[PDB]
């Protein structure tokens, strides 16, 4: 029983996007209802609409809706939500949930949610971080066990996917929560701490909007 | 055809073996069991009594094993008042937080639909009556879903031609009820100061009958008139008497009473026995049918009982059946011999059986 | 429209303690009302479907209760590992619906008292040469949260300041913050000392650098 979400982007205002939902080992059975659940940065769930898998015709949308949102069962193993005229206030991640049918003595509740799908809507264009090494520039003594971090800085759309030594570092890594300027764009700081024998550490960040993939290796001193 | 059975919630406190609890219930004896009866408090839907949820739980864990049979909540009553009812349904707010109250309420307790017991509506109520019914289904039909079940929405409707008059605006009212229970029992009290079968299938003799309305025939082929269709019609039988006190040697009918009957033992209810009660009255008694009313009464010393048996019951179901109603309504289960041991012979409820089986029988 | 608000918006509960959530709605929606944990950069988890039947492997500190148009989460044995947002959701139709769900309750979890470690971390060589520099400060394993003051030639800086903070460890209950302030490279290479300033009530801790020092 699984769920997810895809087709999350970056987006013009007015524009159109079509999100797309997709079922693994769903106990071949029909009544149950698929629905749509979105997620504003910092700001509560916010439901959407639902559509009834055994019929696949008949739809329930929440009120503010207003026609703009459309769900359509297009596989035996996916829906869509297509969202038209779409503004700055639709930024928010998408969520995809499921029913286990109606049930008088259960009725109905969301067991099944998948990780969601970010749509960001903004004039800007897609662009790449700019990633930058920190360490320590003072004449301290290097300390067996010292912190350092890449920075990353200057992106558009969330998310990037930072990781370390290519997933062989995990242990002791410390990745913030992206804060977004006043500029529109984000901005997420990560550190790791390492001994000695952890020379030479290196962080790899990736960027699905642009493509981007950058790879540094951070000296345990400045320069 | 629908066998529409009535249990009520205080048939529980009486002593010994007249405790009716809804798991002494025949699964398979009634198409629709309803439960009689929910309050409306603070304009919702609410329980009456206190074990109502667990009774309610007894009751409905009756489908498990006749997943056909249908349960139904009866909103009103007797105690309820109709003042009350009135200010609920006459309020536009109060109707809808009602109306929005019950489709949440019955289904989270089991129930298959609504069954309003008005009892009865003013020359006032009448709109106020028709819309609190439409609007109901309007609603039951709105909040139907892929795997819910629309809810049923029924009424207890007076068989007196009075009261139809000025409270039931039938024509209307039947095109948005799925069936109606028509209570054609109770027509004669001891109010009327003479004995009279109070459930006659017909008017019978013509001198001893006091009014021409005061009997199930005249009431179903008036809301019939009215414009319920036949197949909506519910027929109620009764399995309770009307006891009288005669007033004088005479025991016939129109015979002058001194008041109610001497109150049941197990019922402790003046003017009514239950059917198994009546067994108990019946030993030592003389039995007189009723030629033109087809059902019969019985008289010992002072006592006087115009009840409803076995042969009486399937006359009534055979009219029903005549007449292409939906079927009978029987008031109700915890009054017939639900014990199977109060009326001789091994078998439990031996009226509404014989409403089963003649409605069965081709 | 069944309307739910949940009070109170957000709540303090030390280790092992229990607490309460209030959940209400407009309507009646009988006993259909569902709970919902949600970790920060997560879906939603749910913990109880019907007013208070448990979903599979949720512990049974969770129990929900209530009826009608007034519910209630208790959490009991407040583990350290349990801060999240919890929201309520009616379970009862999908038909004339606004939103099925609450505003959400927040819990703070109040673990063992941990004063942080504050590091510093001065521009990379090349961060000035695009004409905004940006000094990172970490301070790492603390409770309770803290206060953050940043000093140019020991003057505090009034803005430019940007604080990020992660969620509570689900072992400790201890936060991990990051802050940023943020100049243009005219204002750096104009003054001297740069000074992170971590308050924790009372106790400060504090971490320097000199542009000239590196
Ligand atoms: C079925 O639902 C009914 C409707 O809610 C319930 O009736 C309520 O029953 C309670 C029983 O305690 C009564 O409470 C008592 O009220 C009297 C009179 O005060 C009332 O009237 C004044 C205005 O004159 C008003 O301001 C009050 O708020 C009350 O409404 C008091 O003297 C008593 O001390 C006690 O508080 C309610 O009055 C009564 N309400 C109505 C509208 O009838 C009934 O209990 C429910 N259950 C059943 C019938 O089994």
């Amino acid at each position: 029983q699984s769920v997810e979400e895809s087709g999350g982007d970056l987006v013009k205002p007015g524009a159109s996007l079509t999100l797309t939902c997709t079922a693994s080992g769903f106990t071949i059975s029909s009544d149950y209802y698929m629905c749509w659940v979105r997620q504003a940065p910092g700001k509560g769930l916010e439901w959407i609409g639902c559509i009834y898998i055994g019929s696949g015709t008949d739809t329930y949308y929440a009120s503010w809706a207003k026609g703009r949102f459309t769900i359509s069962k297009t596989s035996s193993t996916t829906v869509t939500l297509q969202m038209t005229s779409l503004t700055a206030a639709d930024t928010a991640t998408y969520f995809c949930a499921r029913d286990k049918g109606w049930s008088n003595a259960w009725g109905f509740y969301f067991q099944l949610w998948g990780p969601g799908t970010l749509v960001t809507v903004s004039s800007g264009q897609p662009k790449a971080p700019s990633v930058f090494p920190l360490a320590p520039c003072c004449g301290d003594t290097p300390s067996s066990t010292v912190t350092l971090g890449c920075l990353v800085k200057g992106y558009l759309p969330e998310p990037v996917t930072v990781t370390w030594n290519s997933g062989t570092l995990t242990n002791g890594v410390r990745t913030f929560p992206s804060v977004r300027q006043s500029s529109g764009l984000y901005s997420l700081s990560s550190v790791v701490s390492v001994t000695s024998s952890s020379q030479p550490v290196t962080c790899n960040v990736a960027h699905p909007a642009t493509n981007t993939k950058v790879d540094k290796t951070v000296a345990p001193s400045t320069c | 055809y629908k066998l529409v059975c009535y249990y009520t919630s205080w048939s529980q406190y009486r002593e010994g073996d007249g405790s009716c609890f809804p798991d002494a219930l025949d699964r398979f004896l009634c198409t629709h069991i309803i439960y009689s009866f929910a309050n409306i408090s603070n304009d919702h839907i609410d329980t009456w009594e206190w074990n109502d949820v667990t009774l309610y739980g007894m009751l409905n864990t009756l489908k498990n094993r006749n997943p056909n049979l249908k349960t139904l909540l009866s909103v009103g009553g007797w105690n309820f008042g109709s003042q009350r009812f009135s200010k609920i349904a006459s309020n536009t707010q109060s109707r809808r937080t009602f109306i929005k109250s019950v489709p949440p309420f019955l289904r989270t307790h089991g129930f298959d639909g609504l069954d309003l017991a008005w009892l009865y509506p003013g020359r006032r109520d009448k709109q106020h009556f028709t819309t609190l019914i439409k609007e109901m289904k309007a609603e039951f039909i709105k909040e139907a879903q892929p795997g819910k079940k629309q809810l049923l929405l029924s009424a207890a409707l007076s068989a007196g031609k009075v009261t139809i008059d000025s409270s039931y605006d039938i024509a209307k009212i039947s095109q948005h009820l799925d069936f109606i229970s028509i209570m054609t029992y109770d027509f004669h009290g001891a109010w009327r100061g003479t004995t009279g079968h109070h459930s006659p299938l017909f008017r019978g003799q013509e001198d001893a009958s006091p009014d021409r309305f005061s009997n199930t025939d005249y009431a179903v082929g008036y809301m019939l008139r009215l414009g319920a269709p036949a197949s909506k019609l519910v027929m109620g039988i009764p399995t309770f008497g009307r006891s009288f006190t005669l007033a004088s040697s005479e025991t016939g009918v129109g015979a002058p009473i001194s008041g109610p009957g001497i109150p049941g033992r197990f019922t402790k209810e003046a003017g009514t026995l239950a059917y198994y009660e009546i067994c108990d009255f019946l030993r030592g008694a003389t039995v007189h049918r009723i030629l033109g009313q087809q059902v019969p009464y019985a008289t010992k010393g002072n006592q006087w009982v115009g009840y409803d048996d076995q042969e009486s019951v399937k006359s009534k179901v055979q009219y029903l059946k005549d007449r292409q109603l939906a079927g009978a309504m029987v008031w109700a289960l915890d009054l017939d011999d639900f014990q199977g041991s109060f009326c001789g012979q091994d078998l439990r409820f031996p009226l509404t059986n014989a409403i089963k089986d003649a409605l069965a029988a081709t | 429209d069944p309307v739910l608000t949940q009070t109170p918006a957000s709540v303090e509960v030390p280790v092992g303690g229990t607490v309460t959530i209030n959940c209400q709605a407009s309507q009646s929606i009988g006993k259909y009302l569902n709970w919902y944990q949600q970790k920060p950069g997560q879906p939603p988890k749910l913990l109880i479907y019907s007013s208070s039947s448990l979903a599979s492997g949720v512990s049974s500190r969770f129990k929900g209760s209530g009826f009608g148009t007034q519910f209630t989460l208790t959490i009991s044995g407040v583990q350290c590992a349990d801060a999240a947002t919890y929201y309520c959701q009616q379970g009862y139709s999908y038909v004339d619906l606004e939103n099925g769900f609450g505003g959400g309750t927040e819990l703070e979890i109040l673990g063992d008292p941990v004063a942080p470690t504050v590091l510093i971390f001065p521009p990379a060589a090349d961060q000035v040469a695009t004409g905004t520099v940006t000094i990172v400060c970490v301070a790492n394993k603390y409770f309770p949260d803290v206060t953050v003051t940043w000093e140019v030639d020991g003057t505090t800086q009034t803005t430019g300041i940007e604080n990020s903070k992660t969620p509570q460890n689900s072992a400790d209950c201890t936060y991990n913050l990051s802050s940023t302030l943020t100049l243009t490279s005219t204002q750096y290479n104009s003054h001297k000392e740069y000074t992170c300033k971590v308050t924790q009530g009372t106790t400060s801790v504090v971490q320097s650098f000199n542009r000239g020092d590196c």
